[PDB]
């Protein structure tokens, strides 16, 4: 049972995640630092 | 010859010790014994649920178990690859809710589909005299420009058995 | 798996407890449908 | 190849001895005490219990649909005038189709007169009446198979 | 014990910051150790250099009290939660919130991120807690079952992926796919207020005012009962050399032996220059990425930082 | 009557529903409720509102006992019987529960049902009293060896000196003075020279002393007392007492060595 | 996915075209949007669809649009007073939405396949309804509406008309008002109720017209019959007193230990035992 | 306005354990 109703807020922004690059500080660097 | 409970051949009704000769409908859930041991009186709890779905009550899984060493293949986190297997069966699960939501943020279906159906009536003069039928569903089409037909507002009011506990002076009260 | 295996007869006694209809395999209640 | 009398079944629920009417049936009398011998009922489930009706055992996979005989796979059926099956606690042979045996047995938890063309009796139980009762009692699905396990522990032959 | 079992250093109190103005509730770590952050009552979230101890930036964005801060390890974000009800996420790339998580009825007490998933799970006063995609800020789950306030949350990649503990004094274990509970443990006689996952071993433990319980995976099976100190206990956590530290809302704070529950320091900390002595104890507190700093927020409007001592023997 | 007494119920019933609806917990609301079904004789209604005040608040147990009551009261033994399982299921801990479900069981005569009820309770070790009250249940009837078993489990389950003695004393009691003599032996070589003391050595000594033994007595003062520890000093000087108390049952000698 | 359905309404064709909403209609008992299902039954059948939701017939055990149970086709009144009318459920408002609630969970933890507790309950049965249950598919019911415009003398569709030209049922017999909601929860139901007037009249039970008598005067024997069939049929009863034979008038009279013995017989017997292929037909004295 | 007077409310059978209660019935006021 799941209404018709939308809101706002609630459309598609920042679809697309940021995964972390190399030099911003990736876990493969992290796992291998001292 | 005895014509009493306490006592083939005989050609008798004899029931005996105690089966019922008699309509009761009674409530009574079978008390049982599993293997050599108890009356699983901790059934009263299960009755709501499936057996595969457990629970606790019995004071011994209350009870300490000690040590098991500094490690044992006993206590490990299931593997990568057991891990890998999971994560990709849920992604994909969740995957599918998902697109189900977003249905309605983004406002077309062409499937035939046969089905085969054995009935439960049967009898021979139920059918034509078949012992299937054959059914090709077709799912309706919806006017695009048709309201939400009814009204889902309403609203009415909302668990488990409770899991068992197994956790004063004058003074200080 | 076999024939012998998969198609050898369920054995011995069938317990009157099912109604002509409990007695019939199913998927959805009302019987089975595939 | 020994007609031994009262066959005995150490169940989770407790003990039941049985009488072997070698007298109207040795073939399938010695099918059952051969195979109580060599252990072959040893960890089995009591796999349908039928309340009012019947409870059958002696199946080594647990599926309804294995079992095997001593004599090979499956044997002809002994029928006798004198066997038919008024009671409870009678022993007798589950046969799916005529003439065809395999271990599993069934023990009548009442009188079951429509049943005598179908199978072969084997005999008679002799202790174990408040055994079979509750077993008799425990929760089934609707498949007539048990929630939980109620099995044989040990088979014995004596005689 | 075994025998007089593992021998830990002590610590001792190495920095003091001042700089908040209210309570501060929350101390995360950057995956890099080179930036700890802060929540607080105040309602701005700091970032402190971690050797310095210099405060580098203050965001500003929050209505009410930040109670939860985690960076994530895989993405250059912030998530932080409070009694606002408002989760959000601030990527870190422009000092500016991207998204927020809406649908908590109460104050957020909790929150935490899966290790691979990339999927967000917070706890609420409202006797929930719910599991977020990160991605479309949606609501996987919503994790009903325990009868108050959700506390503390973990999260976990293998099986109970989600450990949870409320003020109701019974822990939950969450089956994350189905969001369901496979195990219900109940033996902690008050609010169990923290919970720590154990790096290595495959095991969990649990902190109350009564005492702290290590449990078995999965299922919790009991396995010890650490008894000592005796206080609202805030925090619990762990280094990979086995050390667990048990933070107090009466200022004590303790460390313990994973293993055997045998505590070999005692730190009762001075309060803040002004203050009052009512105002001690420790909402909480981290160790950096090198396990050679223990890092605590304190009510006394302070972070302190440990430091193991060299000479210790 | 036929329509008048309904409008009574409808006012009463829809407050009774109010009430609960506004406070929502507060139990007095769902207990009084129940209470004025049942004295109608509606009990089926009762029984749904029990169990709904259940699910509000499983723990509360007064809730339970009342529920459990009103089954009883209308001899409902089953329901009760039932609902006595669920209570020590969730509730272990609660030991009014168990009093009251072998109280039941005993009345209905079902000494059997009792005692599997009791074995169940001493699975979760309880108290002192739990246990007293398990061998006073045996003990209604003859049961002597039961009793004595249960004792046997008991003084490991708490081995406090005074359970051991308590134990010792029963056997006193029923004559089987071989076995007292012999419970005793097994106490002091239990608890050894590490840590025993005035009280079990004392009653011992009694034991003994009843059973004529004199020297013997001596004996066992002076030798077990030598082996451990001996000065602690209120006990060393009870014991030294009991000592004097068995002699009495030229000869002043430690009067001078102990003013000396 | 596909409905629950009487073998009578699903149709005489054993190929059939079916169609299905997603949330067509509230289901009238229960009022929530459920899938319905539209097909045609026959030539001249008039597309029925389902009326009420697949659960609340699997709570009471149901075809779900002719609302007949599915073993015995009988209105739900009937079957009730013909076993347990302790099953319930609550007709009043929000309790309906709550119960509903709640049962759909215990539905969907079931192996799916099963009324709930009915069917615990259920498996007992033929005591009187299995002799009263319907045999054959009832195709009258299927029928179109009758014209209504016919009905007045007007209606101006020729032949064409798909209704039904033909005269209406009088509003005066009781059968008519027949509500929805009334069949479902059993009360008050004219047909159910003219099926128990017509369950009484079976020549049946009542018996007794001496003390003590266990004589059996056994009518429509014939001469392929032995008396072993007999006795092999009867010692499930009991201990035999004797049996008396005449194959004149091919009529058996018998003799049981008790007087209750007999009274079974007849019961378990009358109008419903027949062996040798041949009907064996019983009376007292 | 129903849902009081008429019919149950909401209806929680008892469950039903070891024991019979098929028997059972109540007295009138
Ligand atoms: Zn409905
Ligand atoms: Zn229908
Ligand atoms: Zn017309």
């Amino acid at each position: 049972q799941l209404s018709k109703q939308y809101s706002s807020r609630d459309l598609p922004s920042h679809t697309k995640i940021k995964y972390r690059q190399t030099t911003q500080d990736a876990p493969e660097e992290v796992r291998n630092r001292d | 010859i005895p014509r009493l409970l306490e006592d083939p051949e005989i050609h008798v009704a004899q029931y005996p010790l105690d089966m019922g000769r008699k309509k009761k409908m009674s409530n009574a859930l079978a008390i049982q014994v599993d293997s050599e041991g108890k009356i699983k009186y901790d059934a009263i709890a299960r009755q709501g649920q499936s057996k595969d779905k457990v629970i606790y009550s019995k004071y011994t899984d209350l009870v300490p178990k000690e040590v098991m060493n500094a490690d044992d293949p006993d206590l490990q986190r299931p593997d990568e690859e057991a891990i890998k297997e999971i994560t990709e069966k849920t992604r994909v699960a969740l995957e599918k809710s998902v697109s189900q939501k977003v249905a309605a943020a983004m406002p077309k279906l062409a499937p035939a589909q046969y089905i085969r159906y054995t009935p439960s009536q049967q009898g021979v003069a139920f059918n034509s005299g078949a012992k299937q039928r054959v059914i090709r569903m077709v799912e309706m089409q919806k006017d695009p420009m048709e309201p939400p037909r009814f009204k889902i507002n309403k609203k009415i009011p909302r668990e488990p058995p409770p899991a068992p506990v197994m956790h004063m002076t004058v003074k200080e009260q | 798996p076999t024939y012998e295996t998969m198609f050898a007869p369920e054995f011995g006694p069938e317990n009157p407890f099912r109604t002509q209809q409990m007695a019939a395999p199913r998927n959805m209640l009302s019987g089975y449908a595939e | 190849s020994w007609q031994p009398p009262n066959v005995y079944l150490e169940t989770s629920m407790g003990i039941i001895v049985l009488e072997l009417y070698w007298k109207h049936a040795p073939k399938t009398c010695k099918n059952f005490a051969e195979l109580a011998r060599r252990g072959y009922y040893n960890g089995t489930k009591f796999h349908r219990i039928i309340k009012d009706f019947m409870i059958q055992g002696g199946d080594p996979t647990g599926t309804g649909r294995g079992g095997a005989s001593i004599y090979g796979k499956q044997f002809e059926d002994e029928l006798h005038p004198d066997l038919k099956f008024t009671g409870a606690g009678i022993l007798a042979m589950a046969n799916a189709g005529p003439d065809t045996n395999g271990s599993q047995f069934f023990v009548t938890l009442a009188p079951t007169q429509w049943l005598d063309g179908k199978h072969t009796i084997f005999g008679r139980v002799c202790q174990g009446i408040g055994m079979v009762n509750r077993v008799g009692m425990v929760e089934t699905n609707s498949q007539d198979r048990p929630v939980d396990d109620v099995k044989i522990i040990k088979a014995y032959p004596s005689g | 014990t075994m025998p007089k079992p593992q021998w830990h250093p002590p610590w001792k109190l190495y920095r003091v910051i001042s700089g908040h103005l209210g309570w501060v509730r929350c101390i995360a770590v950057e995956p890099g150790n080179q930036w700890f952050v802060t929540g607080s009552a105040d309602r701005t979230i700091k970032i402190w250099d971690l050797a310095s101890g210099k405060l580098k930036l203050s965001l500003t964005g929050h209505i009410s009290t930040v109670r939860g801060v985690i960076v994530s390890t895989r993405s250059p974000y912030l998530f932080s939660c409070g009694e606002d009800k408002q989760v959000k996420c601030w990527d870190l790339e422009y000092n500016k919130v991207i998204r927020h998580y809406h649908g908590h009825l109460s104050a957020v007490y909790g929150l935490d991120l899966h290790p691979t998933i990339d999927v967000l799970v917070t706890c609420s006063r409202d006797s929930t807690a719910r599991i977020w995609d990160v991605r479309t800020k949606a609501s996987v789950h919503t994790l009903s079952g325990h009868t108050n306030a959700v506390a503390t949350v973990r999260c976990q990649a293998a099986e109970p992926q989600i450990i949870t503990g409320s003020h109701d004094t019974t822990i939950r274990l969450w089956d994350l796919v189905a969001g369901k509970t496979r195990v219900t443990l109940t033996n902690h006689k008050k609010s169990v207020r923290a919970v720590v996952l154990h790096p290595r071993h495959y095991t969990f433990a649990s902190g109350s005012p009564d005492n702290i319980k290590q449990w078995k995976f999965p299922d919790g099976s009991f396995i010890q009962n650490l008894s000592g100190h005796n206080a609202i206990i805030n925090t619990l956590t762990v280094n990979s050399d086995g050390v667990l530290v048990s933070g107090a809302d009466n200022g004590t704070m303790h460390l313990w032996d994973w293993r055997t529950g045998y505590n070999f320091q005692r730190v009762h900390a001075a309060v803040q220059p002004g203050s009052l002595d009512s105002e001690s104890g420790i909402f909480a507190c981290a160790f950096d990425q090198s396990e050679s700093r223990l890092l605590t927020a304190e009510a006394d409007k302070t972070i302190k930082v440990y430091r193991e001592d060299d000479t210790a023997t | 009557d036929e329509e008048e007494l309904n409008d009574y119920k409808l006012r009463k019933r829809k407050t009774f529903e109010d009430n609960i609806r506004k406070n929502r917990t507060v139990i007095s609301n769902w207990i009084k409720y129940a209470q004025w079904e049942e004295s109608l004789k509606e009990i089926q209604r009762a029984r749904s509102i029990y169990e709904r005040a259940l699910d509000v608040d499983y723990r509360n147990i007064t809730l339970w006992l009342k529920y459990a009551e009103m089954e009883m009261k209308n001899r409902q033994v089953n329901h009760a019987r039932n609902i006595w399982d669920r209570a020590i299921t969730t509730l272990p801990r609660v030991n009014q529960f168990w009093y009251k479900y072998t109280y039941m069981e005993e009345m209905l005569g079902n000494v059997a049902g009792a005692r599997q009820v009791f074995e169940r309770w001493m699975e979760w070790q309880p108290e002192e009293q739990a246990w007293h009250s398990y061998i006073n249940f045996e003990l209604r009837y003859k049961e002597v060896d039961r009793a004595r078993t249960i004792y046997e489990r008991f003084v490991l389950v708490h081995p406090d000196v005074k359970n051991w003695i308590k134990y010792a004393r029963f056997e006193e009691k029923h004559a089987y003075f071989a076995h007292a003599r012999k419970v005793y032996e097994r106490a002091v070589e239990f608890f050894g020279d590490e840590h025993m003391d005035e009280h079990l050595y004392v009653a011992f000594a009694k034991f003994e002393e009843n059973q004529k033994e004199f020297e013997r007595v001596r004996v066992i003062y002076k030798y077990a007392l030598d082996r451990i520890s001996k000065q602690e000093l209120f006990k060393n000087y009870t014991i030294f007492e009991k000592k004097f108390g068995d002699r009495r049952g030229k000869r002043r000698f430690q009067y001078e060595e102990e003013v000396k | 996915d596909f409905p629950i359905l009487c073998q009578t309404c699903l149709g005489e064709n054993p190929y059939i075209r079916m169609t299905k909403e997603k949330y067509g209609k509230e289901c009238k008992i229960c009022a929530r949007p459920f899938t319905v299902f539209r097909w045609c039954p026959g030539v001249r059948m008039r597309f029925k669809k389902t009326e009420v939701c697949q659960t609340c017939s699997k709570l009471k055990n149901v075809c779900q649009t002719c609302l007949l149970d599915l073993e015995y086709g009988l209105p739900i009144q009937v079957r009730d007073a013909g076993l347990s009318f302790k099953d319930d459920m609550p007709k009043s408002d929000v309790n309906k939405e709550y119960y509903t609630q709640n049962m759909e969970r215990e539905i969907s933890n079931s192996d799916g396949t099963r009324p709930v507790g009915m069917l615990g309950k259920a498996t007992s049965t033929s005591d009187m309804l299995l002799k009263l249950a319907r045999t054959t598919p009832y195709y009258k019911r299927n029928r179109p509406h009758i014209c209504s415009f016919w009905v007045k003398g007007e209606c101006k569709r020729g032949e064409e008309c798909p209704y039904r030209h033909e005269k209406p049922t009088d509003p005066d017999d009781p059968l008519a008002d027949q509500n929805i909601k009334d069949r479902y929860y059993g009360i008050n139901d004219p047909v159910a109720d003219k099926l128990l007037k017509r369950a009484s009249t079976m020549p049946r039970l009542d018996p007794p017209e001496d003390k003590t008598i266990t004589t059996l005067y056994v009518g429509g024997l014939g001469d392929t019959i032995t008396e072993t069939d007999l006795r092999n049929h009867f010692y499930q009863f009991g201990e035999i007193r004797t049996i008396t034979v005449v194959q004149r008038q091919q009529c058996a009279f018998i003799q049981f230990a008790t007087r209750q013995a007999a009274e079974v017989a007849a019961e378990k017997s009358f109008n419903k035992l027949i062996v040798n292929g041949r009907r064996l037909n019983v009376k007292w004295g | 306005g129903v849902d009081y007077n008429a019919e149950i409310p909401f209806e929680k059978k008892p469950a039903l354990g070891f024991y019979d209660t098929s028997e059972e019935n109540y007295q009138a006021l």
